[PDB]
């Protein structure tokens, strides 16, 4: 057969079963081959104008293409110039969607086929589906680079770019997925899948840098990516990458992320963990299952009800449809990953579910449903009955979606298109290739991460400069670097406010947020001067952690080690360590001087550095050239500001409460007698409440006076002032809210509150604003000192999670309230019989070494009354507890009761999975009532106990629901009379003893709650089990 | 797919049948309008129709401006013969001897095989007929 | 350069029909050779006949170092050459090549049958540091036992390392190809240009290969018919070509091949390091072939096979039609370039004049058809053709010295006997000036040839005729039955003008390239 030949098969097949469809008008394909419905959705159109470009892309290599590369490139051009239409109609609701992404802000998914207006409401259809704006980015940036011209003006990158804006901050957008569902459940719920942030990390790892016009390109026509915002996509997705989401271990959109088209995982390992358990829990002899427990199109699916209600899910358990598109998918990723027996293997599972047309043209089935007749059959063997297709095409419909499919694996697998054909930009980089990929990764390769930073040490005066030469550190001020110009972070968020400002389309520009420590590491062309930035952490802040010298050289050193996890472009990164005069005042001197030291030695904190002069470091650099500002409507350019050379008590004696039910002018009485700035913090803080905002003052309005002591403090190192101050003032932190997404990012949950009193759960990225009533007024109303403290914990550790990650693990609910308790009773036993130092003197950074000290694995040494207060109060839990509480609860049939809460056996067994995120929230949740810490650590150790003695032994099975509560007590009163029979303690319900106790040993915590646990599961029968019959019987 | 069906029958003058059509790769001449128009007593007249094929060259020779040289397919039927049946129409037979001899309706005309005008004709090629 | 190589290719030279000079090319470092099946041919004579124990040898009847050659005689005389066959000294360094190619060509049981048979033959410096001797030599007590059996002798190293000889060529290779093979270095990092295509991707690499790959050739050549006049473009159309005149493509501009040639003879011109710009040839059908932009302006250029020449070949029309379809299938097997060729067929109205006109419009209606020879085309407008095309951007024509740009000209419209009675011997004994008489007798253009080109032998290039210089009644006899068709006469008139092509010593080239000799010279008598 000729080549001609060859493709003519895939032309009539493209021709008759997808390029037939292609709307005459818009370009979209309908989703209805036949029918009246107008549905084209947005998804199913890329994958059909990319299996009409793969045609393309193999006519390509026939000269006499007979028009053939003309018309299948150009109807792909027509897709995605339709796609673009329906998307740049509904850019009214880009610029809403860049400022408050939402379920209801969102660009609709789904379109008129014929005329590109909006179909179904978003009541009628969950539109937020960020696969498809992001496979439109991915594949926009894919067929450009193929030579295929589909932006043609400045207006259109203009939209490509604000388009861009929404595709960054997806790891902060929740939404409904390739599925269109959500969850498993159809609650009409949006969860963060990995398939979602997957294809928004490739889109935007392929469309940093990309002309847009391609070959007839220049700097004007370029997209910028937020590296930044592209890293919390990657953190995101890895951080949810065995699995797809809160609710689903495994999908089989996973797949389509994973490998073709973007190919974005970056971890062989993670690709293997997840394409794994994706084959392994989803395959099917008809095609691959959505998800588990899917309900789309089953037979015992309601058809009248949109949402299936709780505990439906199980009833599509084996009877879950299978799409044989999967197949094809997975033999793209064989011809891309090099292994031709996975192409074969999936082949000959779709050679038999494949249906022809009339012509024989082949029709792959969007889904293989079990006939209703034989559910059943089906749920009692799974795999043993035979599901009729969806569409056999004869009647008319046909998956245009899978159609392109077909096209693009059986032209990749016949070797008539090739894998880097069809991925232009590299997407899939093979192993021996995974060196120097932008975003990706970094000359030292996959694994290996040794960079070395480069530090410029620049200095706020000349003052300065020769003052730290004579100590050792040659700095540069800014004047000294003349060319260059180093500016605030601030004034690159300035200019990047200009970058997609469409004025015909309302669109407005990059939204208002900080540029961060991967974009202030790159070196900048603006309006021909080239800036460099300094890092957001030596940005100046209201906030008191400022002030602390060893926060800010331990945020220099947390950067750095950001830059050097994190950062994947092509040149080095740039920090630039601006020293500001009042950084070596009085004994900041010594620590900034070590800082500087070890910079200029080559490592501060395991990262390697260079400091060298700017003007070296700036010299065969890449920079990124910001050709957006031109000069635009004013005839003059922007007006950038730059950094420039600055040339020359012991214990608050005034209690709040007993000064508080005063309401004397007596307060502004001891207000001139009180030398504390913390008496004058509480004193004058008692007055911002009942005399006003101004309230005459001596000194002025109360304002000003909380203000001149919060600073006055700040400075003579007086940290309960200053704390006193803030909370008074109710300062929060510009970092509050950027750290609380470290926690989200990380599959964490951050709850602010104190211990005993309201907590409030973050569970979903938050606006500062928002985080602020959170945080000053719903959670603490009793002690403002506390939000204040809370907010400095929240700032620590979301560099703890997002450097040291692990000192975090056993934790999925991030109780700072009852972090701060911990920190206290560390305080308390450090402190022996010496008044325990109050938490809230102690120096920021002495209230982060408290931290990290209580967040140290618990070691053999401290009372074991001690450990148990500690990692009660971190809510850590031993590792396996989740999927442990599970098989409790699995053989238990009423339930577990603890603390007044009850996790039932159903709905969870029935709605929810073993290894499920949603599970160990539930579980989390059913340990909530316990206000006390080391009782939660009693009750993790009996279920840990319980899950030992069930594991252990098959046969017992609890008849009643086991109330956790009631085998502590029974397993403490045995303790108490063994105790009492050595020694006769006369203290009555105090556990101290008890939680004193080893857990293990010789009359330990552990054997009490066997021996209570064992009790109730033996008061009922003990079915004989087959693993090991029972022998005397 | 968008309801569009071809074009509507329109008569073609004798402009659109004088070029040469590369139908199915096999070449189709399609004889003048006045030819095949045998309803009305125009055609049983011989003159009748020399006086059309004269005004048929005389617009052509004035309204072709198309690449290639026109060819009009002009085939003696038996109604074209005399009363006997043994000789042609006179008229007929002189419209020939004209048309011979280069001019005839105030044209240029050349005489020859069909075969021979293939290279030099405005052979449109039917790509709409092709079956598929 | 690669019409050379594959004529000689499975082979070195006209004496080598193998050397291991060759593994160097066909791999690392050029991966020059694009045929599969030619890279196996010489690589599997190269490790047939010259491989060894030791390394190996340059090539068969090498004397190099070898214990029989006379270190005084630098030339080895006739014979000689024997007495080096199974003496031959294998250097070590073809492993390492050899180990580079298995790196390069994904075979990792090459590196390891190279990287086996080098860790013996590898010695060590005093550090440790491996050297390569560069030459492995029998020694001369063994010489004859090797030749009696070859391969069981053994053969000392020339260089040790610790002797403070290292064979500086030979470490480097150790380096690239001991990183290559340890994956310490990729082979995309040591071939940044992809010299190495692995096969799979042998598809769209200039100069190389060509969108439809390694083995299929059905190129579409984008042909451009331009013609001389408006005149011949209405003429043309009315015997069904439409063909654009110069001017109708006015921001294209057609040049001939000679005005490249001016253009270029401006690149590479140094004058601080003496340098002129490129050498004064014909660029050809692969050059004229390309979309030019030159100074600002866009230059197609005509191919070089309508180039207007004094040789009588050029009158015969059928040869114009098979020059376009010679070059069309020379630009068809031979333009491995991205874009798609641009032939621009020129008609000059000389060449539709009498009977040449159907011959003519054949070629131009099968241009029109899309295709002349077996080489599909495409004609159509050149604004057409030329706008998405790749254009070779000229800059090197700057302004330089002169303050003005060069002056370059532009096709522009050109706006309105049966045998020769008189024999040469018969008439040639003769020094008459009774040839000067019959010369006027002579209505034929080969008699007059015959009597005109005796003159220009005895009378002179100036011996006055009736008409004029003699020089000027055999060029008016050669030009006028070159018109009339008269070949007899138009080879009297070259020959006796003593006329010679451009093209001969072009195409006497093929002959050469292609491994042929020619030889001039007639039969019985003097060849050359
Ligand atoms: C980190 C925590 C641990 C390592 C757990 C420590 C283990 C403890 C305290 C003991 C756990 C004991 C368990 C799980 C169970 C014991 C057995 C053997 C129970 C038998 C019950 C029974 C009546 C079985 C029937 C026997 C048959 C089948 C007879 C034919
Ligand atoms: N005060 C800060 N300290 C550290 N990083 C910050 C700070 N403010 C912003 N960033 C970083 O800037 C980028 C974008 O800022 P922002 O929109 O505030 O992020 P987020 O929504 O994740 O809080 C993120 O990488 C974020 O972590
Ligand atoms: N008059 C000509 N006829 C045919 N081919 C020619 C002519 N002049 C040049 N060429 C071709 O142009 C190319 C380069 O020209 P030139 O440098 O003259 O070649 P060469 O050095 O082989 O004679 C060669 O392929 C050559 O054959």
């Amino acid at each position: 057969e000729t080549l001609w030949d060859k493709l003519d098969h895939y032309y009539r097949i493209v021709k008759s079963t997808l390029l037939l469809y292609q709307s005459p008008t818009t370009g979209l394909f309908p989703t209805k081959t036949c029918g009246g419905d107008q549905k084209a959705k947005i998804q199913d159109s890329l994958y059909c104008a990319a299996g009409a470009w793969a045609l393309a892309l193999a006519y390509r290599r026939i000269d006499d293409d007979k028009g053939r590369t003309h018309e299948l490139e150009h109807s792909a051009i027509k897709c995605m110039r339709g796609i673009l239409y329906c998307y740049m109609r509904q850019a009214d609701k880009v610029q809403q969607f860049k400022q408050d992404p939402r379920p209801t802000t969102c660009l609709h998914s789904v379109f008129n086929v014929h005329t590109g207006d909006e179909l179904l409401s978003y009541e009628e259809y969950g539109h937020l589906q960020i696969n498809a704006v992001s496979l439109y980015l991915l594949y926009l940036v894919e067929m450009i680079s193929s030579g295929l011209q589909i932006i043609y003006n400045t207006d259109e990158v203009s939209f490509i770019q604000n388009l861009v804006f929404c595709v960054e901050r997806v790891y902060r957008v929740p939404d409904f997925g390739v599925w269109e569902r959500g969850s498993k459940y159809n609650n009409g719920s949006t969860e963060l899948h990995s398939s979602s942030v997957g294809l928004a990390k490739a889109a935007l790892e392929a469309i940093n840098g990309f002309n847009l016009f391609g070959n007839q390109g220049c700097s004007w026509s370029v997209i910028f990516v937020d590296l930044d915002a592209h890293n919390r996509n990657r953190q995101t997705l890895c951080s949810l990458l065995p699995r797809e989401s809160r609710s689903h271990n495994t999908d089989a959109a996973l797949l389509p992320c994973i490998s073709y088209p973007a190919f974005a995982l970056d971890d062989e390992v993670l690709f293997s963990q997840t394409l794994d358990k994706v084959v392994r829990k989803l395959k099917g002899k008809y095609g691959f299952k959505r998800f588990l427990r899917d309900g789309y199109r089953t037979s015992l699916e309601d058809p009248n009800r949109c949402y299936y209600k709780p505990a439906e899910i199980k009833l599509f358990d084996g009877i879950e449809c299978e799409f044989p598109i999967f197949f094809l998918y997975m033999m793209i990723d064989g011809v891309f990953r090099g292994n031709p027996k996975q192409v074969q293997e999936y082949q000959d599972l779709l050679t038999p579910v494949l249906h022809h047309t009339t012509e024989g043209y082949p029709v792959v089935p969007k889904y293989y449903y079990v006939p209703a007749d034989f559910v059943e059959y089906e749920k009692n063997n799974p795999g043993s009955q035979k599901r009729f297709p969806s569409n056999c095409g004869r009647d008319g419909k046909l998956f245009l979606w899978g159609q392109a499919l077909y096209i693009i694996a059986k032209l990749l697998a016949d070797e008539l298109i090739s894998p880097k054909d069809i991925d232009p930009v590299q997407r899939y980089v093979p192993l021996k290739d995974q060196r120097n990929v932008s975003m990706r990764f970094s000359n030292q390769g996959p694994l290996e991460n040794d960079l070395v930073v480069h530090v410029a040490l620049i200095a706020e005066s000349q003052r300065l400069q020769v003052f730290l030469n004579t100590y050792g550190i040659q700095t540069q001020t800014p004047q000294q670097v003349e060319p260059i110009q180093i500016w605030p972070q601030q004034e690159l968020v300035k200019a990047y406010l200009q970058l997609g400002i469409n004025e015909k389309l309302g669109l407005s520009g990059r939204p208002d947020r900080p540029i961060g420590c991967l974009g202030t590491s790159k070196i900048y062309r603006i309006l021909g001067k080239t800036v460099v930035c300094y890092p957001i952490i030596f940005d100046l802040s209201d906030f008191y952690m400022s002030q602390d010298v060893f926060l800010l050289i331990d945020d220099i050193k947390n950067a750095l080690q950001f830059i050097k996890q994190y950062w994947k472009m092509h040149g080095r990164p740039l920090f630039l360590v601006l020293i500001r005069e009042d950084n070596i005042r009085g004994s900041r001197f010594n620590p900034i001087l070590d800082m500087l030291a070890a910079l200029k030695k080559g490592i501060i904190g395991g990262v390697k550095v260079h400091v060298d002069r700017l003007q070296t470091l700036i010299s065969g650099a890449v920079v990124e050239q910001l050709d957006f500002l031109r000069i635009s409507d004013t005839e003059e350019l922007p007006e950038f500001k730059s950094f420039e050379e600055l040339e020359p008590g012991q214990q608050p004696d005034v209690n709040i409460s007993e000064w508080k039910d005063k309401p004397t002018h007596e307060i502004l009485q001891k207000l001139n007698d009180c030398s504390c700035l913390a008496s004058q913090a509480i004193l004058l803080g008692i007055l911002l409440k009942r005399e006003g905002p101004n309230f005459i003052t001596k000194e002025g309005t109360v304002s000003d006076h909380i203000e001149r002591v919060y600073r006055r403090a700040g400075s003579q190192k007086l940290w309960l002032a200053v704390r006193y101050g803030a909370a008074f003032t109710q300062k929060f932190s510009s970092s509050i809210a950027p750290h609380i997404t470290t926690f989200l990012v990380h599959g964490k949950q951050v709850t602010l509150g104190a211990f005993g009193h309201e907590e409030e759960v973050i569970s979903n990225p938050l606006s500062p604003r928002v985080i602020q009533n959170i945080i000053y007024y719903k959670c603490n109303t009793h002690d403002e000192r506390e939000a204040v403290i809370q907010q400095e914990l929240v700032i620590h550790i979301g560099w703890i999670i997002s450097n040291n990650p692990e000192l975090f693990s056993g934790m999925l609910k991030i109780r700072i309230g009852w972090i701060i308790h911990a920190m206290e009773y560390e305080l308390q036993i450090r402190g022996g019989d010496k008044p325990a130092l109050d938490l809230y003197q102690l120096s920021p950074s002495e209230v982060k070494q408290l931290l990290l000290d209580i967040l140290q694995p618990q070691q053999n040494g401290r009372c074991w009354l001690n450990r148990r207060q500690i990692d009660g109060s971190l809510n850590r839990t031993p590792t396996g507890f989740y999927d442990r509480v599970w098989q409790i609860l699995e053989r238990t049939p009423n339930g577990i009761i603890v603390a007044g809460k009850h996790l039932p056996q159903q709905p969870t067994l029935s709605d929810m999975t073993m290894y499920e995120m949603n599970f160990s929230l539930l579980v989390e949740d059913t340990l909530g009532n316990i206000d006390q810490p080391q009782y939660r650590q009693i009750v993790v150790e009996l279920l840990m106990v319980v899950s030992i003695v069930l594991e252990r032994n098959p046969e017992l099975e609890f008849q009643d629901k086991v109330d956790l509560d009631r085998l502590v007590k029974e397993a403490f009163n045995e303790f108490q009379k063994d105790q009492s029979r050595l020694k006769e303690i006369e203290k009555q319900d105090d556990m101290t003893s008890f939680y004193n106790t080893p857990p293990l040993g010789k009359r330990g915590t552990c054997s009490y709650l066997t021996k209570a646990v064992m009790n109730l599961l033996l008061e009922g029968e003990v079915k004989p089990n087959n693993d090991d019959p029972c022998l005397i019987s | 797919r968008m309801k569009l069906s071809g074009r509507p029958y329109r008569h073609m003058g004798v402009l659109g049948t004088s070029k040469l059509y590369d139908i199915r790769k096999t070449i189709f001449t399609f004889t003048p309008q006045f030819i095949d128009q045998q309803q009305f007593y125009l055609a049983l007249d011989n003159k009748m129709i020399v006086e059309m094929l004269r005004t048929d060259l005389s617009y052509l020779c004035s309204r072709w401006r198309m690449t290639g040289q026109p060819t009009i397919t002009f085939p003696i039927s038996h109604s074209m013969l005399d009363e006997d049946g043994t000789s042609l129409n006179s008229s007929i037979l002189a419209a020939l001897r004209k048309m011979q001899d280069g001019y005839f309706g105030g044209a240029r005309v050349q005489t020859g095989k069909l075969s021979e005008f293939l290279t030099t004709s405005c052979c449109t090629h039917l790509s709409f007929m092709d079956p598929g």
